[PDB]
């Protein structure tokens, strides 16, 4: 089974540079390699077949090409609608094996997170569970670490995390982290403590919260 | 006019089986080869498998020989691929596509036209109705640039939950999170940013509907 | 099976090259098959006309085509021309008179321009890649080679054995075959005109880097055009050589051809073409000139086998760059540029049978040959002009 490998999952760009998405075959594919795109809520579509031939109907700014086992497509002037996944198909032999995906993305100044803690409510104790949510807000690096810390217990499970997509208006990201603990827990510790660690700063963010307040 | 009508989304219970469909129209249905694809969700796309309608003639990735069967209707012009003996595993999204010839000739160079996927999801939570709780800022703490709050949703199998901020008055700094599984049951958050004057003087409710178990629930932020 | 292995699976293009070299194949089996036949305004004018017949049509018939290709399509043109080939093979099954069998070699010539002219542009159009073009031409242009091979064996083992008519009856059936896998391959019912009109056939023809890529294959193709009939004559007048080393004398000169052919198609992209079009014009020119100074068979061994390697050099290298060049100076519509590749591999087998013969009867074997080599040697620096063409576009 010939393995499409695709270096890159995340490409950031800005609009009007030039951006080139590499996939590399494994047992010599001769130019039976075909390039897909998938815009955000849509089906994929074809962009280039046999690795260097345009689709009917696509602008002239996305080219192909190849140099032995290596395909590239390249978009000559990135745009707001450029911004989807790209994906490399060959059907040389059976099985056919597509190349992972690879994701456009604006580029930006880097921002530095907004950490914010929450205990958990009246109604939720009322109900015997506990939830301490933290929110971190605005930044543009997509990498992020968090460690909660209960009175330095450094705890690592019951975590849930959600990461948000790029913005639209501002090309920032978002994540919230969830811990959730039953009350008799919850009530034997009396500090907690979210770390959010990011690129922009050594030092982590705390925000941390007493349960006496 | 090539469409290729696919079902949005199934749910089916462990260890058992699906039949997913594939209605298509706009053309000659037993002309073209249809193609059955799978993708997890954060991870590559698969192929599963091949069939002609004509003669009915199938191929096969040998990683998917024994899980998916295609078939074919012609009478309704309808594709289909079962699959069977279910696990969570097989939680992904399915795509059904359609081969297209070279122009004068019957060669092969691209799937132009694509269904939408069907998201296949694979629980026994039993459709339960979310339970909804407001988070309000700590005690003290008056942040004098802006404050922060949100509604946590916890509990709720079905997927499809709509979270609205005053009913849709709210919509400049307004955050809501993909839900994600935990224990079979789905989580979701979401957090409104405000001026520091603005939540005491009006007050600020988390509209947060269900479709699939029909409920309306809304809470209103207080101060601890 | 093959029924099963053929009924499911994705479609190659590997497909339409096979059907480009069965249909170069046939055709140049059928070419090769009456040669050893037709000698059965008296034998003067009437077997020179029927040997030129066939390369005349074809070379005239070749610019029609070639426009036609870009008016409605490739896959129609090559379905007319596997049915007038069929018909062509029919025809000579049966008639016997001279003037019927004279219209069946004009058929052939007709049929072989569409068939020629357009595989080559289709196989242009779907292969866009460098070296994938150039390798699929080279594998192509092995089937004349192995029609040339396999022809005149082919038609003496059944011109005894079963009767006059066992050749073509037996040809019949071959394409038939093929028209049945062009059936299986193309749609040639439907008129598919091209989305872009190409450059007019006169700009390509001002072109001076299309010129020298022309004239190299159409000097490279006239040597041997000229030596394969005039070989013989010379053999039996000096050597007094028996009837049957005539025909084994000019078997080196095929086989190394059909193996230069397939090798060099994909050799010539590793170093410049421009270099192996040189080095196969300097090399068959001094094979030419060393052949009259041959006193037995085994002294013409060796330089009708560096003829045969040379020309196969020359025509793997020229091939790809006549569609490379229209890429690069001009709009890439492969129909029309390959017209003139077939006028000047047709020129040779046109001309040669009977300007050398008269220049033999003229002046003589040896010199004829080092005129031939000589005009050989000396094209081989223009190719140089093609080691950087500038992109102009």
């Amino acid at each position: 089974d010939i393995v499409m490998t695709q270096s890159q999952k995340f490409m950031s760009t800005s609009v009007g540079d030039r951006v080139s998405i590499t996939c590399k075959a494994s047992q010599n594919v001769g130019t039976d390699v075909s390039w897909y795109q998938q815009k955000p809520g849509k089906s994929p579509k074809p962009l280039i077949y046999w690795a260097s031939n345009r689709f009917t109907g696509v602008p002239d700014r996305f080219t192909g090409s190849r140099s032995g086992t290596d395909f590239t497509l390249t978009i000559s002037n990135v745009q707001s609608e450029d911004l989807a996944d790209y994906f490399c198909e060959q059907y040389s032999s059976y099985p056919l094996t597509f190349g992972a995906g690879t994701k456009l993305e604006l580029k930006r100044a880097d921002a530095a997170p907004t950490v914010s803690i929450f205990p958990p409510s009246s109604e939720q104790l009322t109900s015997g569970g506990a939830s301490v949510v933290c929110f971190l807000n605005n930044f543009y690096p997509k990498d992020i670490n968090v460690k909660w810390k209960i009175d330095g217990s450094e705890r690592q499970n019951g975590v849930l995390n959600s990461w948000t997509d790029q913005d639209s208006k501002d090309s920032t990201y978002s994540m919230s982290s969830t811990l959730t603990l039953t009350k008799d827990e919850y009530e034997r510790h009396n500090s907690y403590t979210c770390e959010a660690t990011h690129k922009t700063s050594t030092s982590p963010i705390v925000k941390s919260f007493n349960r006496n307040e | 006019e090539v469409k290729l009508q696919e079902s949005g989304a199934e749910l089916v219970k462990p260890g058992a089986s699906v039949k997913l469909s594939c209605k298509a129209s706009g053309y000659t249905f037993t002309s073209y080869w249809i193609d059955w694809v799978k993708q997890r969700p954060g991870q590559g796309l698969e192929w599963i498998g091949n069939i002609y309608p004509g003669n009915s003639s199938t191929n096969y990735n040998e990683k998917f020989k024994n899980k998916a069967t295609l078939t074919v209707d012609t009478s309704s012009s309808t594709a289909y691929m079962q699959l069977s003996s279910l696990t969570s595993d097989d939680s992904a999204v399915y795509y059904c596509a359609r081969e297209d010839y070279y122009d004068g000739t019957y060669v092969y160079y691209a799937m132009d036209f694509w269904g939408q996927g069907t998201s296949v999801t694979v629980s026994s939570a039993k459709t339960t109705a979310p339970s909804v709780y407001p988070l309000a800022p700590v005690c003290g703490d008056t942040s004098g640039s802006s404050v922060t709050l949100g509604c946590l949703v916890k509990g709720y199998f079905p997927e499809p939950v709509t979270l609205t901020w005053n009913s849709g008055s709210l919509s400049s700094g307004v955050h809501t999170f993909p839900a994600v599984l935990q224990s079979d049951l789905y989580t979701l958050s979401s957090s409104v940013t405000v001026t520091s004057s603005t939540w005491p003087s009006q007050s600020i409710t988390c509209n947060v509907a269900h479709p699939a178990s029909s409920t309306k629930v809304d809470k209103k932020i207080e101060p601890r | 099976a093959l029924v099963r292995w053929l009924q499911e699976s994705r479609r190659s293009r590997k497909l339409i090259l096979f059907i480009v070299f069965l249909a170069l194949l046939l055709d140049n089996m059928l070419l090769t098959v009456v040669v050893p036949i037709i000698p059965s305004l008296n034998e003067n004018v009437q077997v020179g006309l029927l040997f030129a017949s066939k390369a005349t049509v074809q070379l005239i018939t070749n610019p029609f085509i070639g426009l036609l290709t870009n008016r409605i399509g490739y896959p129609i043109p090559i379905f007319a021309g596997f049915c007038i080939m069929f018909v062509s093979t029919i025809m000579f099954a049966f008639s016997s008179s001279y003037a019927f069998l004279l219209i069946a070699r004009s058929l052939q010539g007709i049929g072989s321009s569409c068939s020629s002219v357009a595989g080559m542009g289709m196989l242009a159009s779907v292969y866009t890649d460098d070296e994938e073009r150039g390798n699929v031409m080279g594998i192509a242009l092995g089937g004349l080679a192995m029609g040339v091979l396999v022809g005149p064996p082919f038609g003496s083992v059944l011109y005894e054995f079963v009767g006059k008519t066992a050749p073509f009856l037996v040809l019949a059936a071959l394409v038939l075959l093929d028209g049945a896998i062009q059936l299986f391959v193309l749609q040639p019912s439907r008129v598919q005109p091209e989305s872009q009109k190409g450059t007019p056939l006169t700009t390509l023809l001002k072109d001076p880097y299309i010129l020298i890529a022309a004239g190299s294959i159409c000097f490279a193709n006239m040597g041997i055009a000229m030596l394969e009939p005039a070989l013989p004559i010379w053999m039996m007048e000096t050597m007094c050589s028996r009837k049957w080393q005539l025909g084994v004398a000019f078997l080196p000169a095929s086989i190394s051809y059909l193996i230069g052919t397939n090798i060099f198609g994909i050799l010539a992209h590793k170093m410049g073409r421009w270099l192996c079009a040189l080095l196969g014009m300097i090399i068959v020119g001094v094979s030419i000139l060393c052949i009259p100074f041959a006193k037995n068979i085994y002294g013409l061994i060796a330089p009708n086998f560096g003829v045969g390697f040379a020309i196969g050099m020359v025509d793997s290298s020229m091939m790809p760059i006549m569609g490379y060049l229209v890429d690069l100076r001009h709009v890439s519509v492969y129909g029309s540029v390959y017209a003139i590749a077939d006028v000047a591999f047709c020129m040779g087998y046109a001309i040669g049978p009977s300007a050398g013969g008269a220049i033999a009867k003229a002046i003589g074997f040896p010199w004829l040959m080092t005129i031939i080599g000589i005009i050989d040697i000396l094209f081989a620096p223009l190719c140089f002009f093609l080691r950087s063409p500038p992109a102009k576009e």
